[PDB]
């Protein structure tokens, strides 16, 4: 009585696909089914970017036509949707925060377009980053065989639960040398569930700057931990400024789960939707500090000018004007009052909008600045 | 044929003359072909470490039973990147048993032409299965035609075993000796069809010379010379003067009545060769080497 | 393309 | 009756300036334009009238026509340099059905192309053989 | 290495 | 294409 | 050259 992965795999392999996408080029990659009914397939962005035609081939051979749903190249995640799905098999996703270095992994993909290829390995390490200092990267590293074409494929645990999406290998020659990286499933969950609900990735920010924490900085700042996030500075009017996070603080944990590095921490919340409440574990002056937070974004404010109504149907008064804005090109200044536009009088932000809803090629605004009555022009 | 994607594999070989090297892997995939589209390849795919020298080495399961002979790898750099190929043990079992009795292979033919069954063709043929062997046509006077095989039918199983691909099925039976009885699962008009069969028996100038292509020849009559059936322009035979219809009568002062008497002096390896073919009523001579 | 058996 | 070695001198009464003019001139006239030409063979005036030309149901490098009384579609013949002749179509074949849909005439061939299948699977016959051929 | 989050 | 060990 | 009218 021998062991084998075949039972687990014959349940999972129908859920991993191969993708064909077409200075004209032809490309090949892999994808994994997220929703059985809607035909959603997750895949790497560098596979279906600049795609005119997207053909998906299932495990049985059935070809399908797919089109784009969402994309986020900062994390190299893209979601496509099979058109007219018939009898599709979704995969079961696991929480990658339960992963541990040494757990056995199985990678599924289409290396060199050969067809679905299954490869085995272990969790080589976790939390790896740095291969593109501006990309959101929190890779699972694995010694499982992964080559050109395995991108967008499935990295699953021994129960078949999806733990990550194979993305890139470290290889001086373009062929696997036992170092493959996969985006953890939890980032795929937060990213794809946004591409469905919003179409793109609603990016939130906390308003803190920081650098990594080395064993050399731990000495100078009387800090105990040797790896984390060092709060250099917090922007005012930011969630952290509001939450009372001061400079020189050190972020040790996130929601209980400790942090491995700033670059991992940056990539985690880079995938969280705006408004995602969370809790952080700080460390200032040798005191353990917990803090709750709320992401934010980076009347009818149009093109960088905040405006509301003035008087009883007396038009729309501009309230602020950011310099170097579309508003600055138009010349409008804070305190300016609109009476009408395009020979139509404006009483409130509704009548303004119904001319903006009419979408004209040029916009002539009948404002009054100070004592004078002038016109402004747009578009 | 009991292997499945997921089983564990142990590769044994000798990379770089280091010695007997054992490596570990799993069955990556089965039924792979295309490296050399003319070869009979129903390869096993394994991530077991395999480099230059593992070839001819055994691929075994966790019980040590031979499940395949490691053959080739895919390496854009010549070093293993986790992709090895092994000929299944059943193809080796069938080809080793043929070299024991006769020293070469009795390459048997059933007598059906065809091509791969993709997902697009099954939509056109409104056939259920999305993979198998698609019968483009059946050759007349073939044992397969004797069995009741219509063109347009899809083959799905052999001896009960499902068929991964046409090139796999072609490779599976490309090894079995002439006369092997076997069972087939078919799908013609959404109906399952089962039939048993039996092989029949099956010529370039490079099948007689090695290096001289584009001249199809054979015997003529009852020991009347080697006739040239058809010749293509600019082929290694037409460069010396072999035309279509030539009746090879003799060579180096001895008569040539068939492909057998011809090979009595070929294997005598003379320095320069002088054919005594004839272009119809004319008697001409041809020279080689 | 096509192949024989 | 235009023979080689003749020299065209005029076109529709207007003399030609050059061949490059004439190639550009009639290169714009619509297909089927009946014109007249001024020729010069052996120093004798020869006027010739003409009508432009192109450059059953033949679909994509393959000529067909009806066969019998709903006997399918008989194959006529194919030029060996057409994309349809490169897929093995030979003169004389007869298509009884295609894509598991019975074909009586050509109105049921182009009703299969009215459905636009990605691959076309034909049930033609050459000799006593029942065979299949594929497209695209 | 002074990114923003 | 492929290599032959 | 060799042009066709």
């Amino acid at each position: 009585q021998m062991p084998s992965l075949a039972p687990m795999l014959e349940k999972v392999m129908p859920s991993v696909v191969s993708i064909n996408v077409e200075q004209k080029f032809m490309a090949l990659g892999s994808g994994v089914i997220i929703d059985a009914d809607k035909g959603y397939v997750v895949t790497n962005n560098h596979v279906v970017d600049n795609a005119t035609v997207i053909k998906v081939q299932l495990s049985d051979g059935r070809k399908f036509d797919a089109k784009m749903v969402g994309k986020d190249p900062r994390s190299d995640i893209a979601l496509i949707q099979i058109q007219n799905p018939k009898n599709l098999t979704a995969i079961k996703m696991a929480d990658s925060d339960a992963l541990r270095v040494g757990d056995y992994t199985v990678a599924i993909g289409n290396p060199f377009g050969l067809g679905e290829t299954v490869t085995s390995g272990i969790v080589s390490a976790l939390g790896r980053s740095g291969l593109n200092a501006e990309n959101y990267e929190n890779f699972i590293q694995t010694d499982a065989a992964i080559n050109r074409g395995n991108a967008g494929g499935a990295l699953v645990n021994l129960n078949g639960e999806l733990i990550g999406i194979n993305t890139a290998i470290l290889a001086p020659d373009g062929g696997n040398i036992g170092i493959g990286f996969a985006i953890p499933s939890n980032m795929v969950k937060n990213l794809t569930s946004q591409m469905v609900e919003y179409g793109q990735v609603k990016r939130g920010e906390l308003g803190i700057m920081g650098t990594e924490l080395n064993s050399e900085l731990a000495k100078a700042m009387k800090v105990d931990a040797q790896r984390g996030a060092f709060v250099s500075q917090v922007l005012p009017n930011s969630s952290a400024a509001k939450a009372g996070i001061k400079a020189g603080d050190v972020i040790t944990s996130l929601n209980g789960k400790p942090i491995s590095s700033f670059a991992a921490l940056r990539a985690q919340v880079g995938t969280m939707p705006v408004g995602s409440k969370l809790t952080l574990g700080l460390l200032r002056d040798g005191k353990q500090v917990n803090v709750n937070l709320e992401l934010q974004q980076s009347f009818n404010g149009i093109e960088g000018a905040e405006m509301s109504n003035k008087g009883k149907d007396q038009g729309v008064v501009v309230n602020n004007v950011k310099t170097g804005t579309p508003a600055a090109q138009i010349g409008l200044k804070k305190g300016d009052v609109i009476i009408g536009a395009n020979q139509q009088a404006v009483k409130n932000i509704a009548e303004l909008r119904k001319v903006l809803d009419s979408k004209p090629s040029v916009l002539a605004l009948n404002i009054q600045r100070g004592d004078s009555t002038i016109y402004l022009l747009m578009q | 044929d009991a292997l499945r994607v997921g089983d564990y594999t142990v590769a044994i070989g000798n990379p770089f003359g280091l010695g007997e090297t054992v490596t570990s892997g799993i069955v990556s995939a089965l039924g792979r072909s295309g490296l050399n589209a003319e070869n009979y390849e129903n390869f096993i795919q394994t991530d077991a470490a395999i480099n230059r020298g593992n070839a001819g080495g055994a691929l075994v399961n966790l019980n040590g039973e031979l499940i395949g002979i490691n053959t080739a790898i895919l390496a854009p750099d010549g070093g293993n990147i986790g992709i090895g190929f092994a000929i299944p043990s059943n193809m080796v079992k069938n080809l080793t048993s043929q070299m024991v009795e006769y020293g070469q292979v009795k390459r048997g033919e059933l007598g059906i032409m065809g091509t791969e069954l993709n997902s697009e063709l099954a939509k056109a043929m409104k056939v259920d299965a999305q993979r198998g062997a698609f019968v483009s046509q059946v050759l007349p006077n073939s044992s397969a035609a004797k069995a009741g095989i219509k063109a347009g039918d899809v083959i799905t199983s052999l001896n009960g075993k499902p068929i991964s691909s046409f090139a796999a099925l072609r490779a599976q039976v490309g090894t079995m000796p002439v006369g092997s009885k076997l069972t087939l699962g078919l799908l013609r008009d959404g109906k399952q069809v089962n039939v048993n069969l039996e092989l029949q028996q099956s010529v370039d100038s490079s099948s007689i010379f090695n290096g001289i292509e584009g001249a199809e020849m054979s015997n003529k009559g009852k020991d009347q010379g080697v006739v040239v059936n058809n010749v293509k322009t600019g082929t290694p035979a037409a460069q010396i003067g072999l035309k279509k219809g030539d009746v090879i009568i003799g060579a180096n002062q001895q008569a040539v009545k068939n492909i057998a008497e011809l090979r009595k002096v070929l294997d005598s390896k003379p320095s320069v060769l002088a054919l005594n073919i004839q272009r119809g009523d004319s008697t001409i001579y041809l020279l080689m080497q | 393309c096509y192949y024989k058996i």
